[PDB]
RNA sequence: CUGUGAAU
């Protein structure tokens, strides 16, 4: 598990 | 070995028999490798008595020699020799071998060597003898031991290989409790016993010769395991076993209903964060690849715009996956979908549209992208290989 | 800048 950490984004809102 | 043998000789069969020192010839490496031989002449009407009550008829000496590493070569043979002897004696052997394999299923499951002995007889028994050895498996907890086991999970992937599955109905609805499935799927054998269910209960090319009514049988039993796997789909991708399991589901044609299912249940809404996993990201690439159109179309906006961009940096999703060490292989995976749809190797039509201007839409934003970004990628095999697969296009 | 699964 020597990988980067995760690159998260706000999601869109659904409908 | 008895010294009236001695090291080797010109020995009979006979003689061993005869002599009561079986036992000790069958655990020898150079005796079991003599009887190997001299059972596979012709033996006489008595001789095969003899094998048939020395070798699988005392129960204590048929487990001994089932669990033995060298012995239990030749308890496959004399069960061969007895389903090959069709005498007055057949219905008694088999029925014998039957009960003693029984009383001791489980024990005999979990040896390395005795759970030979379980294969070897599942597939070569007479169907309806074979099916009474599924009756002893346990329904406890036993049963998840047997799964998670290195030797019992080839026991159950053979009964399922061989054997009808109304016999063993009971082993999908054990699997699919949820408590056992995530125990079960978890696992490096365990996954592999769910998978070969999945197969045999999938209705591909080998199970058109099932009856009809062993086809609603299967369609039933799939979908109770199925609505297990889809309650559950997020941690199973995830996992670094059951990830091959929800990759199988989305990529089997004959599976083709439980791709929207899976697809919408746990991949939707979370793209950009399994593609960023080791083993999740190839769920991702597998959902890309065989995608509805229409659920196809939603994933690629969901890329393209299904995310807000960074508020200090501008970094937006499809950045994000280009230059990470796993999402790299799920945007080559849209591009490569892509080129072969405008290319003519995919085809494009589904319900009534034409897809082919929305593959043009979603390669024209990727081939905008990889143009701005040419010189960063350039620096990664997988930013040469966007680049070259682009050029090969024109 | 390459990335994961069976016991004689």
């Amino acid at each position: 598990q020597h990988e980067a950490p995760k690159q998260l984004l706000q999601l869109r809102s659904e409908i | 070995l008895p010294t009236w043998s001695l090291m080797r000789s010109r020995l009979s069969l006979s003689e061993v028999l005869d002599s009561g020192d079986l036992m000790k010839f069958a655990v020898d490496k150079t005796g079991c490798q003599f009887l190997e031989k001299a059972v596979k002449g012709s033996l006489t009407s008595y001789q095969k008595f003899q094998l048939f009550e020395q070798v699988i008829g005392r129960k204590d000496d048929f487990l001994k020699l089932s669990t033995n590493i060298f012995g239990n070569y030749l308890v496959q043979s004399v069960i061969g020799i007895s389903l090959a002897t069709n005498d007055d004696g057949y219905t008694k052997r088999q029925e014998k071998l039957k009960n003693f394999i029984s009383s001791q299923m489980t024990d005999m499951c979990l040896d390395k060597f005795a759970c030979r002995v379980i294969q070897s007889s599942l597939q070569n028994m007479d169907l309806s003898l074979a099916c009474k050895l599924v009756q002893a498996l346990p329904r406890d907890a036993r049963l998840i031991a047997i799964c998670v086991d290195q030797n019992a999970n080839h026991v159950i992937q053979k009964v399922v290989a061989v054997i009808p599955l109304k016999n063993w109905e009971f082993i999908v609805d054990f699997v699919a409790t949820p408590e056992h499935l995530r125990q079960i799927c978890s696992d490096k054998y365990g996954c592999r016993v769910v998978q070969t269910i999945i197969e045999k209960l999938t209705a591909d090319s080998m199970n058109v010769d099932l009856t009809s009514a062993a086809q609603n049988l299967r369609e039933r039993a799939l979908q109770r395991l199925m609505t297990s796997v889809t309650n559950r789909c997020q941690e199973l991708a995830t996992n670094e076993y059951a990830n091959y399991i929800i990759q199988h589901i989305v990529s089997n044609d004959d599976l083709a209903v439980y791709r929207e299912c899976i697809i919408e249940k746990c991949l939707m809404r979370n793209l950009l964060s399994l593609s960023q996993e080791k083993f999740a990201s190839h769920v991702v690439e597998k959902a890309f690849l065989h995608a509805p159109l229409e659920l196809l179309a939603e994933m690629m906006d969901e890329i393209f715009d299904g995310y807000i961009p960074h508020p200090d940096t501008g970094k937006d999703a499809l950045d994000i996956m280009m230059f990470h060490q796993f999402g790299n292989y799920v945007v080559q995976c849209m591009l490569t979908i892509c080129c072969d749809a405008v290319s003519g190797r995919r085809q494009t039509k589904e319900g009534g549209y034409d897809h082919a201007i929305s593959f043009q839409d979603w390669l024209k934003k990727l081939h905008s992208r990889v143009t701005k970004e040419r010189h960063r990628l350039s620096r990664f095999s997988s930013g040469k290989k966007m680049i070259e697969t682009l050029a090969n296009l024109r």
